[PDB]
RNA sequence: GCUGAAAGCAUCUAAGCACGAAACUUGCCCCGAGAUGAGUUCUCCCUGACCCUUUAAGGGUCCUGAAGGAACGUUGAAGAC
RNA sequence: GAUGUCGGCUCAUCACAUCCUGGGGCUGAAGUAGGUCCCAAGGGUAUGGCUGUUCGCCAUUUAAAGUGGUACGCGAGCUGG
RNA sequence: GUGAAGAGGGAAACAACCCAGACCGCCAGCUAAGGUCCCAAAGUCAUGGUUAAGUGGGAAACGAUGUGGGAAGGCCCAGACAGCCGAGUCGGCCUGCGCGGAAGAU
């Protein structure tokens, strides 16, 4: 997982979610696209 | 479950038929007599009180005599208590003997340790000694520094220093039961236990 | 001390200190806090009468 | 909203009882009870249930949608039921069922046993299949996930416990 | 004449009983402190005690707003180096329910011998049964 | 991770439910009611006459001296005292 | 009209930007071994040759030989190169 | 301008900041700066709105379907957007309050 202060959509299969006060990116095609804001 | 109260007799060895020596401690465990049963409605917890030994009649005060006479037993040299588990019951006046430990493997033993008086840091806390030569000035077995400086400017609570050593309560755990003899009132355990010759011991089944 | 005692006395009759004093001002009474506290402790019927006059003025 | 604005029909032979915020549904396949959030109103007219928001609450419609979905699932479960299928891939991997315990050999040095909860039934047609039958969607899903978690599928060959209709990707070293 | 002053040898006091089910902690504690000190009598005197005795029932059922059931932290220190310790509101309610109201009220009283004496007139119970019926307390709705 | 809407799809979360570490609370050992919020249980001992005054948790005269403790002596694998 | 100072010895205590042991995500991760990031402060974290040396180089060990604050901790505690 | 050579009230404690210049006595009244749930004197005041972070009660470039208000655009029962019939949907601009970035030694 990538811990960054700038979280973006990298391809067309990514989605942005808000879980427990944290913004995350989840991808259903590439495991490398998983991001977490922190 | 419950335990018993005994006296320390000494130490010896047992030889085995295959060529081994086992160092054992000999404990004399006479019969223990129930003096009071404490329950949950009147006291708040479940326990029994027991006595053992003998004591001369001219040294027994009237309150103690009345306490013994209510139960109906003769006087001993003390009173001890043991907490009860769920499903254990005893009755006033009953006697308990060493054969309770017939099928037990390991025990825990509690006693009072030998006294040493005032002791230093080398003996009490294993501090290291400074040099004996090379120019030392009156500081060989002394402790050294005990703090830092203006910050914090005090000595922390719990610092290791000199004082009284020994003469306190000690438990030892998980000792093998080498032998139980009922016709003689003897329990032989393997190893060593705290105290001196002629002291009171408490023996319980192992908790671990 | 006087002000605290007056507040306690008035809240038992059903008003607060600030409103009580405003009502006395609008009714043109000129008794001071020392006398008011003395009366509140030693004579209660008169204090009820004063509270009633203040309430009438405010109404 | 758009989901809560469709009533749920109760097929013949299903009994519904409403008491305050507690709802009970009974039928041929069994019994199911629930307690709803304190923001919804449920009304039963002749053959359908309808859900709506109460007054004074700021999130009535979302709660209504959730409740509608839950009751629809209960209605289907109390009559027809639910099924799950599991598959095993590998060499030396197998499963068996006795009573309410599933014994799995999955390449470990010790046996693995799993004890089913109340209300779920299991069976094995072949040594390398499991079928679960039940009436509660959440519990059936939880049991399936639990069984999966023992030895998850891997990305170099695919060995492990997987779902029936799951696609597992692979890559090369 | 001089201003009136109360005398501890002749002061009246009364017994009250209160229930704390579903009530806000601070908004109950204020009233408790006020009536313990005696700010509700015209005989109020700063250097004398003029308050009442109060019994509190159902202390394991007070209420807090927001996320305070899990996020309010109580701290203390043991006197030994490194001995800082903490607990949460849930843990306090699970172990020692009365300590909660007791701390809340204690923080709201004067500091000194007289405040310590005032604190002694507070009885807090975790259940719904007291054993002080020989004093005949009156029901107080706060 | 399961079920699930706001957002007819999807979603571990907003309503509900399950796992998860030598860190946290316990379980093991030692101290501990001056815990002035000074706690509980069992046993033992004391059952006489009068005066005064400013009248009360008052002062005094004769008879009586329990349970127990302390002091002294011979001492201890207890101890600077 | 005075707050003794470099290294060494004896004795310590705190933070986490974690050296070892514990729990996880990604990998250009087949296995054994690795690379990078997240959580985690309970315990444990070398003996010698040279030099006044802290450092440093060297020889042989260890699961590992952590980086910093405390008057560059500590001379009414020692030494005096 | 103040302190030095100036006391009194407020800012928790705080020469130089805000209010204000002490001849002596009073158990009288009105106000300034600042305040009115308890420590601690005085509104648990009245009306209309916002925040869910204990933000209020520490801090940036940058990132995000958090949530209020305003003015215009494209498509829409000549059946639109998402999925396999029936009421709306899509993308920008201006503005109010919040979230992340955010690690230290008794």
């Amino acid at each position: 997982m990538k811990v960054r202060a700038s979280v973006k959509k990298l391809c067309r299969n990514c989605k942005i979610v808000k879980r427990d006060g944290v913004i995350r990116v989840i991808c259903s095609a590439e495991p490398k696209h998983k991001q977490r804001q922190g | 479950m419950i335990g018993l109260v005994g006296k320390k007799v000494g130490m010896t060895r047992i030889f085995t038929e295959d060529g081994v020596s086992i160092p054992v401690t000999v404990i004399e465990v006479e019969a223990n007599r129930v003096t009071q049963v404490k329950d949950l409605a009147n006291d708040g917890y479940r326990a029994i009180q027991v006595t053992t030994g003998a004591k001369k009649a001219n040294r027994v005060t009237k309150p103690e005599a009345g306490h013994f006479a209510k139960a109906g037993v003769e006087a001993g040299r003390g009173l001890w208590e043991f907490r009860l588990a769920e499903g254990e019951e005893f009755t006033v006046g009953q006697s308990i003997s060493v054969e309770l430990f017939a099928d037990v493997k390991k025990v825990d033993v509690t006693g009072t340790s030998k006294g040493k008086g005032f002791a230093g840091t080398v003996k009490r806390w294993n501090f290291r000694t400074q040099d004996a030569t090379h120019g030392n000035s009156l500081s060989h077995r002394v402790p050294g520094s005990i703090g830092q400086n203006q910050t914090p400017g005090k000595v922390f609570k719990g610092k290791k220093m000199a004082g009284q050593m020994g003469n306190e309560r000690v438990t030892v755990q998980s000792l093998d039961v080498v032998r139980v003899d009922a016709e003689r009132n003897l329990l032989l355990v393997k190893g060593a236990v705290p105290g001196a010759t002629g002291s009171d011991l408490i023996v319980k089944p192992a908790v671990k | 001390l006087w002000i605290a005692r007056i507040n306690a006395a008035a809240r038992q009759n059903g008003i607060s200190y600030s409103k009580f004093i405003n009502g006395l001002k609008k009714a043109s009474v000129e008794i001071d806090r020392k006398i008011l506290a003395d009366i509140a402790v030693f004579d209660k019927v008169a204090f009820t009468a004063l509270v009633e006059k203040a309430k009438a003025a405010l109404a | 909203s758009r989901v809560a604005k469709a009533p749920v029909v109760v097929p013949a032979g299903v009994d519904v009882k409403i008491n305050g915020q507690v709802i009970t549904i009974k039928g041929k396949n069994g019994e199911l009870t629930r307690t709803l959030n304190d923001a919804v109103e449920v009304k039963h007219a002749d053959n359908t249930l309808t859900f709506g928001p109460r007054d004074g609450y700021a999130d009535g419609w979302a709660q209504a949608g959730t409740a509608r979905a839950l009751l629809n699932s209960m209605v289907i479960g109390v009559t027809e039921g639910f099924t799950k299928k599991l598959q095993l891939v590998g060499v030396g991997y197998r499963a068996a069922v006795k009573g309410n315990v599933i014994n799995l050999s999955l390449g470990f040095s010790h046996p693995v046993d799993h004890q089913l909860p109340a209300g779920i039934t299991a069976e094995c047609p072949t040594q390398t299949e499991i079928v679960l039958k039940g009436a509660d969607k959440q519990v059936i899903g939880q049991v399936a996930a639990d069984l999966r978690a023992y030895r998850r599928p891997e990305p170099y060959k695919g060995k492990g416990v997987r779902y029936a209709d799951e696609v597992v990707r692979t890559k090369e070293a | 004449m001089k201003t009136f002053t109360a005398k501890p040898e002749t002061v009246k006091r009364d017994w009250y009983v209160v229930d704390a089910t579903g009530k806000t902690l601070g908004r109950l504690a204020t009233e408790l402190a006020r009536r313990l000190r005696g700010k509700h009598k015209a005989e109020y005197t700063p250097h004398v005690d003029t308050g009442d005795y109060i019994i509190v029932l159902n202390a394991d059922k007070v209420a807090v707003t927001g996320n305070k059931r899990t996020d309010k932290v109580y701290y203390h220190h043991t006197g030994h180096i490194g001995g800082i310790k903490q607990a949460t509101f849930e843990e306090m309610i699970a172990r020692r329910p009365e300590r909660v109201i007791e701390i809340a009220v204690k923080g709201m009283l004067p500091k000194g011998p007289l405040g310590r004496a005032m604190f002694r007139k507070l009885k807090v119970y975790a259940g719904n049964e007291h054993n002080h019926a020989a004093q005949q307390p009156q029901v107080l709705d706060i």
